[PDB]
């Protein structure tokens, strides 16, 4: 066989176009700990040495222990391994699924509000021809009569003490 | 600032798409693991049976 244990393996090209470094640093892990997957994927055939039955009944003067030897070798099929990490992974993917669906909301909000101050800003009066009044409607900060005064009403005149 | 904003929300929708891509990898190498450890009995059922001839 050697299928999918010698010649397949997963892209790990668009794997590395995404991950921030150091918020992903476990991806140098995955690359590699499935590399140790990998190497002992590199042995571990299925049929490792075909058994020349001929040459064994030639070195036995009785060939019959070759052949029942051959026999019970013909009638031992090893079938593939049992399995209980699929529901577990298919847990992870839901659960996955249902992450990133909330974070594509998000996103979408995020993006939506940016797209809103963008062209808000855009649409602003120019600050050439803006009048005091129009700018403080456009930055509502203002200074107001139960705000923290000052003569130079700055960012840092008053409390900070 | 707004721009660049908009460029990350996008990069962050791309390593949502690559982390789908991550759980798929990660049921495949389980599958290879399975795999291999089934080759492994298989060279040591082969391995006994040729100490024995």
């Amino acid at each position: 066989a050697s299928k999918r244990i010698a010649r397949s393996s997963i892209d790990w090209a668009k794997m590395a176009e995404s991950v921030p470094e150091s918020q992903k640093a476990m991806y140098n892990q995955f690359k590699a700990k499935s590399d140790g997957y990998i190497r002992k994927a590199l042995s571990y055939p299925e049929q490792p040495s075909p058994i020349n039955w001929e040459h064994y009944r030639k070195s036995l003067t009785n060939p019959a222990m070759v052949d029942a030897f051959k026999k019970q070798y013909e009638a031992l099929k090893v079938p593939y391994p049992e399995d209980k990490v699929s529901s577990q992974i298919d847990a992870q993917e839901a659960e996955a699924k249902k992450e990133i669906t909330k974070f594509i909301q998000e996103s979408r909000g995020r993006i939506e509000n940016y797209k809103a101050e963008l062209g808000k800003l855009g649409q602003m009066i120019p600050f050439e021809h803006m009048t005091l009044e129009d700018f403080f409607e456009a930055f509502p900060e203002k200074v107001l009569n139960p705000d923290p005064p000052s003569p130079n009403v700055k960012k840092k005149p008053f409390k900070n003490n | 600032g707004f721009e660049e904003a908009i460029t990350l929300e996008e990069r962050a929708q791309k390593s949502a798409e690559a982390q789908i891509m991550l759980f798929q990898a990660k049921r495949e190498n389980v599958q290879f693991q399975l795999e291999a450890a089934y080759r492994a009995r298989l060279h040591h059922v082969n391995n006994e049976i040729k100490k024995r001839l």
